[PDB]
RNA sequence: CGAAGGUGUGCUGUGAGGCAUGCUGGAGGUAUCAGAAGUGCGAAUGCUGACAUAAGUAACGAUAAAGCGGGUGAAAAGCCCGCUCGCCGGAAGACCAAGGGUUCCUGUCCAACGUUAAUCGGGGCAGGGUGAGUCGACCCCUAAGGCGAGGCGUAGUCGAUGGGAAACAGGUUAAUAUUCCUGUACUUGGUGUUACUGGUAACAUCAAAUCGUACCCCAAACCGACACGGUGGUCAGGUAGAGAAUACCAAGGCGCUUGAGAGAACUCGCGAGACUCAGUGAAAUU
RNA sequence: GACUUGUGGCUGGUCAAACCGGGAGAUAGCU
RNA sequence: UAAGGUGAUAUGAACCGUUAUAACCGGCGAUUUCCGAAUGGGGAAACCCAGUGUGUUUCGACACACUAUCAUUAACUGAAUCCAUAGGUUAAUGAGGCGAACCGGGGGAACUGAAACAUCUAAGUACCCCGAGGAAACCGAGAUUCCCCCAGUAGCGGCGAGCGAACGGGGAGCAGCCCAGAGCCUGAAUCAGUGUGUGUGUUAGUGGAAGCGUCUGGAAAGGCGCGCGAUACAGGGUGACAGCCCCGUACACAAAAAUGCACAUGCUGUGAGCUCGAUGAGUAGGGCGGGACACGUGGUAUCCUGUCUGAAUAUGGGGGGACCAUCCUCCAAGGCUAAAUACUCCUGACUGACCGAUAGUGAACCAGUACCGUGAGGGAAAGGCGAAAAGAAC
């Protein structure tokens, strides 16, 4: 049961974000490097008791900038579009 | 708190370690991510509460 | 990459005892890029 | 009540010098009797760092064409936007496979990066990562070509741009779609019911992973500083014609990286170059 | 049809024994 | 040790501690990704799929454990081929790693002066491979090696340049063992390994005396007058040059864990003294067929001896600074031998007639850097922050 609860990292909100929720009501959170499609759908219908439709997965690859002298590297992190039915919660 | 839960047993233990885990935890990082966790220390706190509990699962 | 790595790589030199002594002296002198990719 | 060094002057000494004071500067310094060296600098095209004359001059380049109007700003010759005809245009176009891995969208800013300006941007910062069981094929099996315990290529293990269940199209973006919403069609397992004798057919329900994905892709954003060239592969529309020439040089992508007067000889066909001029802005030699 | 593409094998008098490091802070008495 | 902290570049915002759950340092446990010698199969050091066997509030999901080899020991099983042997399974022990200097073994160069020349020196060198170690290998007397001497010697060479020994002595920072052992007698003497306790050390800490004031200057570590301290003034930092305003030194204390050098007790221990014996057989020499020892098979000593053969124990051999002779010792397959001396990539303390950003090291900070090249090799510049950032409100 604790795998998961670890999944999910932090909920991405950006300015694509509002106008699906409205239209489709589709939402979108951060996940963690692994979560398959069996893993992420089974924590939403638990963490927010809601039902979903379709979970899919991609991963992008980090950018890269120029700070100061010495090159930079971030993460990888996926996303996943939670797509929920007529009736939501948050 | 450290010893407090020295002298649990295992089936208590790994529930609190599961609480600590699904509320707290969870729930904080949705708050920091979305701006509303005005007070920080908590996501430290937690922390190390679940390393201090893992590790006497280990260690028992 | 592709006809990069497979001739100028990190494994292209640990296959036989003559490479090895070329990843050698990388060791002492780790620069920040250790071999192509 | 102002050290040494640096920067002036004066005095002293037939040798290289040493001593004093003033200005600047505000923190540790030196002589006599000795000794030990990386030891006093005008050149070896010496090496490093900082700078002249040549010269505010030459130069404005692998070649479609400038000018007029309006808006923003303190400043618009050149950037952005709008209208008509003709230079580009089966390719100086677009879509895949490489390299690159946020150079593509939006907003702010103009020091650096760009052969001038450059309020633009292919610059910096911030916001904004690209929907996949029916987008591409992974895993496995097979041919040529390899590997192959013994022996000195057999039995096996592996290796596809063909054969390998499916969806052809349209609408919806400020930036990227064939996917989500809507309408229709097809196939492969497990479970439950019915029919036929575990298999087949009809109806319903549940499940099905990872990686790649934008911009660039025929010369601008990538590799020789001036496309001083090299550059894989796919699609030959309508009319006319025997064909891929020619004819309507069609539609779309858009229309040299920068101005104003004058307009020899020579060259190309009143124009296009050269020379003299705002601004910006070199080397060799000595 | 002497088209084009991918992989592998055979052939070392300019990729046909290039450069750097060690020998070598070597070595030409003249310039 | 509790009157403070969440490393630094580098501040702010956010928390914890106050009549004993803060942080930092040391010791004892659990825990301790993908990938790189990486062993399940490929491979590109961070791309892609785990194979088999259990338990499981989840017959559809996860985590944990085991398996590329070779060699040794034990148990079990099994062909050609009746016995033996190869292969396969399980368990245990051992290890296919990388980076300096020095030493040893197996191979192996050029250039300088050479009267001339494949004579020679330089040079059993630089560099590289495998493995191991903590360092390697006619006056006398039989562990061995290195340093200090004999010694730029007595010799050797177209006696050209070069290369190159020993005994004695001056210096002992050496400590000389076991087996062929039957019999009367064993848990002996001398010692090692594995536990506990006491005492003495090493590796983290604390307590620890000693200058009060005035003039000049914004500010005092220096000056004048009067004292303390001194087993302690080794060095550096604390607004200008500091014993005594701080951080370090005499003296006095602590042991929950681990390790090293003498000593109580216990288990397993290759094992002495006295008496009775012995002092090391496939060897030397000779014959046939090769190579390496400077020497082409020489006038030729010594070292190594495959295959086919073969003696002796003062009736055989070597040595006494080597003709022949004499006396003593020695006369073939055993098993061991510390420290010092070699070597300086890492820690702490201490030292200097070395240097102070074109010096010293490529590199004093984000130097094994930006940048360049297919890879490898090779390879720049840059702090003079101020005592305290008082680093400009309007």
């Amino acid at each position: 049961e604790e795998r998961l609860l670890k999944v999910l990292r932090a909920p991405h909100v950006s300015e694509k974000a509002s106008t699906a929720m409205e239209k489709s009501n589709t939402i979108v959170l951060k996940v963690a490097k692994d979560a398959t499609k069996a893993e992420i759908k089974a924590a939403v219908q638990k963490l927010f008791e809601v039902e979903v439709e379709v979970v899919n997965t991609l991963v992008v690859k980090g950018k890269v900038k120029r700070h100061g002298q010495r090159i930079g590297r971030r993460s990888d992190w996926k996303k996943a579009y939670v797509t929920l039915k007529e009736g939501q919660n948050l | 708190m450290k010893a407090k839960e020295l002298r649990e047993k295992s089936v208590e233990e790994l529930n609190t370690e599961l609480l600590n885990l699904l509320r707290e935890q969870f729930n904080l990082r949705m708050q920091a991510a979305s701006g509303q966790l005005q007070q920080s220390h908590l996501l430290k706190q937690v922390r190390r509460d679940v390393a201090r509990v893992k590790t006497l699962l280990n260690e028992k | 990459v592709l006809k990069r790595n497979r001739s100028h790589g990190f494994r292209a030199r640990m296959a036989t005892k003559n490479g090895r002594q070329v990843l050698a002296r990388r060791r002492a002198k780790g620069r920040a890029r250790l071999t192509v990719s």
